[PDB]
Order: C-alpha cells, then sequence, then structure tokens
C-alpha cells in the first residue's frame, strides 16, 4: 500500500488573524445563479516570513480548499440585496491549483459577525497601502 | 503513479446520484432534476494521511430505458455505491436488483449502500425496514446531499477498504501559496459591471 506521507497544510509559516465559520458561494455567470461553494472556516492568514495576507477556507468533512487568494487593495466587499449578513467580492482564486477569476460571496451567522469581518478585512487592505 | 479506483454509482432514477457527485465536486446543491443520459465519469480526489486517492466515479442513469446492457459499464470496477431514496419505497425495493447486477459482473468488490434525502422529515423507508445490508454484509449510511449529513463517509469507508488501512484518515488538502498574478483594477471593474446582476440575485441558502 502507499506509505504514510508528511502532513502538509501550506500554512506552517502563517498566523491566523481571523477565523469564522461561514457559508461560501460562487456566482455561475453561465446560468446567473449563486452556487454553494462550501461550509467551513474562512481565515485571514498572515505569512510571518514575508508578511503576505491571503484568504483561506476549507470545506468541512471533505476538507478541500474552496477559497485561496491574496488580499488586494482592489477588492471591494459589497453587500447583497438578499442578506443582512453577507458580502460579495471578486478574486483570482487558487483553490483548484489553477488561477480562476471568481465572483464570491460569504454569509455569516449574524450581521455583527459580518460587520466584524468587513472591519478586519478592510484594516488589512489599508495596511497594504502602507 | 496515482492511486486511482473505478467506482460505479448506481440506483433508481431520482435518488440523488448526480446531485451527490456535484456536491462533492464543487460544493453546490442542484435543485433541478435533469435526468442523467448515459454515463458520466468524474474524478474525485481525497487527501489522506497516506497520500491522495482518486475515485473515478461513473455516474449512471437510473432509468430502465438505459438498462439494455448496463452490465458493460461495471467491467473493471473496483468499488461501487448503491443509492436509494428514503422518501420513495420503490428505490429501496430495487436495491437487491442493483446489488445482484453488480456482483454478477464484479464479484467481491467493496460496496456501500446509501439512503439519501434523510433531511426530509417524511421518511417513507423507515430505519427498521433497511435490512439488506446486514444480509449481504455491506456498509450502510444515512446520507443527505442537501444537508451534507455523512456525505463523505462512503468514500472514507471505501478508501479504507481499498487501501487496506482501517485507520486511514481524510486530511486537510494542502493549500499552496497563490501565484503573484491577481486581478488588475481595470479588469476587476469590468467584471463588477458585467456581473452586477449577482448583487441582486438571491443566495440559494435563503430558502
Ligand atoms: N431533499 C433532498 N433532495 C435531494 C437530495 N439529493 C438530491 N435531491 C433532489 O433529488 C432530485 C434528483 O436528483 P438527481 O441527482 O438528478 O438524481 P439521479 O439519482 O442522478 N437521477 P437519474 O439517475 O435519472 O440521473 C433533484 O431534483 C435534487 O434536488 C438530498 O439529499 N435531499
Ligand atoms: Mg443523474
Amino acid at each position: 500500500m502507499p506509505e504514510k506521507v508528511e502532513l502538509v497544510t501550506g500554512e506552517e509559516d502563517e498566523k491566523v488573524l481571523y477565523s469564522q465559520r461561514v457559508k461560501l458561494f460562487r456566482f455561475d455567470a453561465e446560468v446567473s445563479q449563486w452556487k454553494e461553494r462550501g461550509l467551513g472556516n474562512l481565515k485571514i492568514l498572515k505569512n510571518e516570513v514575508n508578511g503576505k495576507l491571503r484568504m483561506l477556507m476549507r470545506r468541512e468533512q471533505v476538507l478541500k480548499v474552496c477559497a485561496n487568494h491574496w488580499i488586494t487593495t482592489t477588492m471591494n466587499l459589497k453587500p447583497l440585496s438578499g442578506s443582512d449578513r453577507a458580502w460579495m467580492w471578486l478574486a483570482s482564486d487558487f483553490s483548484d491549483g489553477d488561477a480562476k477569476l471568481e465572483q464570491l460571496a460569504a454569509k455569516f451567522k449574524t450581521p455583527e459577525l459580518a460587520e466584524e469581518f468587513k472591519q478586519k478585512f478592510e484594516e488589512c487592505q489599508r495596511l497594504l497601502l502602507d | 503513479p496515482q492511486v486511482q479506483f473505478k467506482l460505479v454509482l448506481v440506483g433508481d432514477g431520482g435518488t440523488g446520484k448526480t446531485t451527490f457527485v456535484k456536491r462533492h465536486l464543487t460544493g453546490e446543491f442542484e435543485k433541478k432534476y435533469v435526468a442523467t443520459l448515459g454515463v458520466e465519469v468524474h474524478p474525485l480526489v481525497f487527501h489522506t494521511n497516506r497520500g491522495p486517492i482518486k475515485f473515478n466515479v461513473w455516474d449512471t442513469a437510473g432509468q430502465e430505458k438505459f438498462g439494455g446492457l448496463r452490465d458493460g459499464y461495471y467491467i473493471q470496477a473496483q468499488c461501487a455505491i448503491i443509492m436509494f431514496d428514503v422518501t420513495s419505497r420503490v428505490t429501496y425495493k430495487n436495491v437487491p436488483n442493483w446489488h445482484r447486477d453488480l456482483v454478477r459482473v464484479c464479484e467481491n468488490i467493496p460496496i456501500v449502500l446509501c439512503g439519501n434525502k434523510v433531511d426530509i422529515k417524511d421518511r417513507k423507508v423507515k430505519a427498521k425496514s433497511i435490512v439488506f445490508h446486514r444480509k449481504k454484509n455491506l456498509q450502510y449510511y444515512d446520507i443527505s446531499a442537501k444537508s451534507n449529513y455523512n456525505f463523505e463517509k462512503p468514500f472514507l469507508w471505501l478508501a479504507r477498504k481499498l487501501i487496506g488501512d482501517p485507520n486511514l484518515e481524510f486530511v486537510a488538502m494542502p493549500a499552496l501559496a497563490p501565484p503573484e498574478v491577481v486581478m488588475d483594477p481595470a479588469l476587476a471593474a469590468q467584471y463588477e459591471h458585467d456581473l452586477e446582476v449577482a448583487q441582486t440575485t438571491a443566495l440559494p441558502d435563503e430558502d
């Protein structure tokens, strides 16, 4: 049988600045529908060696990546008309190991938690201007 | 030198086979019933403490209009999932036929039995009625593609049987650093306009 392998997370050099359970969606423009992308912890990670910031999220049970993209100053968290606890934004995502331009949205448990994320996300964006 | 396994996914039409596969692939939940025509092979990779394993899932058409020689799609199979719907007694009544057809072609392959749609309260196939797995020594699971209840267990169990390690674990997928290429502001603005409808399109979870 295959031998046991080193467990590699890709986060060994990183520090969690934020982690909150959310439901992630991805807009399918072909059919003009939001599609569930996963359920799990959406994290803001800071790489302690080079200082880079990224979004990272894995799906629960299957444990597969559903969000993996650098935070940029260009990203603009926007509300959705149908929710009081969700934001949408555009990102070049690397979940599947290939860069993909994706229209994403995340729904939080409460509006307070969504506001908390937006404040933390935009604090990070401002630090990038420095 | 990838560790692959052919997996045949069978069951009466409407039991949720394709919805189950799509859920695993993209995380989506398709609400529409578009009957599968023919056979569609989908690779599904899981990360284990012994490395990644790939299930080439053969999603089949449950309807008997497509059953003239369905045996041929079971050749070289290494495992299988039989799926039925707990809100439709007929789907469970036909499980023995699905199991019979499989073993006739593939003999001793690991096979998991899945009662899908357990999220619905009006369960027409009761838990005490489900006995066929005891009879044949199969692994059974209540699953829900809609609630994700136990929806990874069939693959975890099959992975342990096929690899021969009852302590196999599914582990976090490695998340490598994205490339330096990101959306330039102009392209980002171009897509904010093209995809503006997304801002006024309801989330499906709002249900
Ligand atoms: N409540 C609920 N509905 C489900 C679940 N899984 C599937 N469905 C619904 O069941 C319907 C049939 O699903 P589908 O995946 O097409 O079934 P199939 O087993 O592939 N059909 P066929 O063999 O003809 O191709 C869909 O309309 C889907 O929304 C589940 O876990 N819960
Ligand atoms: Mg189908």
